[PDB]
């Protein structure tokens, strides 16, 4: 909906976090 | 307040990550058999009370199954198994992640049972209504603990905003609680076993550090003794 959105950010956001320890 | 049929075994979600660092020395294919001797066991015991659906993480979520009794049979997901590969050991490290997988699974357990439609179906407005407890299973290869608390952040901020969508959904449901089971795999010889700490209200979160093979398949065992619940 209108903030199913959100739900992409979160999942992205913490995709990139990831990347420290993926790294 | 029927806390029997709404157990978190009613709602079991495996995820597993198919990123190609499970590929090591068909790892991931270890975690499958493991994983699937649980799903064996959850069908076998509890024909059409407990239920499990399973998901992997090739840098997107794939789900091989739904709540639906027709997919709760083995023979059907093996197809989907059989479908999926290794992963390619060439491929790009990055852009792989188990979180698609857990976003997904924070989905599809929002997704209702059909035994839950039946209660919604003879209930109305009725105050401890049903509700809506699951239970997840992760196995990965993991890389700091900071990594694993990490993905609780996630998962917990998922759940908050996902429940803030589905509640004025009303054809889907708000988790009451959730169970999470968090399993690091390395091979050769840095997680830890760290205790149960619900986080959350709704969120409920476990840690274990163990290494491959079948002590985890026994391991696996106690939970599902728990799991008979």
């Amino acid at each position: 909906e209108d903030r199913l959105e959100r739900l992409q950010e979160i999942l992205r956001k913490f995709l990139y976090l990831e990347r420290e320890f993926r790294q | 307040l029927e806390m029997k049929i709404f157990s978190e075994s009613h709602k079991t979600v495996f995820v597993v990550d198919h990123c190609p660092y499970m590929a090591e020395s068909s790892l991931w294919t270890c975690s499958v058999e493991s994983s699937m001797e649980y799903c064996r066991i959850m069908y076998d015991i509890f024909p059409f009370k407990k239920l499990v659906n399973f998901i992997v993480s090739d840098s997107g979520a794939h789900v091989l199954n739904s709540w639906t009794q027709e997919d709760q049979n083995l023979q059907e997901l093996m197809a989907a198994l059989a479908a999926v590969g290794p992963p390619n050991p060439r491929a790009d490290p990055e852009c792989c992640s188990i979180l698609h997988g857990l976003v997904a699974a924070v989905e599809t357990l929002c997704k209702i049972t059909e035994y839950q439609h039946e209660a919604r179906t003879l209930l109305m407005e009725n105050a401890e209504r049903v509700g809506n407890r699951g239970r997840i299973i992760c196995i990965t290869n993991a890389k700091s603990d900071s990594h694993v608390r990490m993905l609780e952040d996630c998962v917990q901020e998922t759940i908050h905003e996902h429940n803030k969508l589905a509640a004025n959904s009303d054809h889907l449901m708000q988790i009451q609680k959730c169970e999470l089971v968090l399993i690091h795999t390395y091979p050769v010889g840095l997680v830890s076993d760290r205790s149960k700490k619900e986080l959350s209200p709704v969120l409920t979160s476990e840690v274990h550090s163990v290494r491959a093979g079948r002590h985890l398949a026994t391991k696996l065992n106690i939970l599902v003794q728990q799991h008979f619940d």
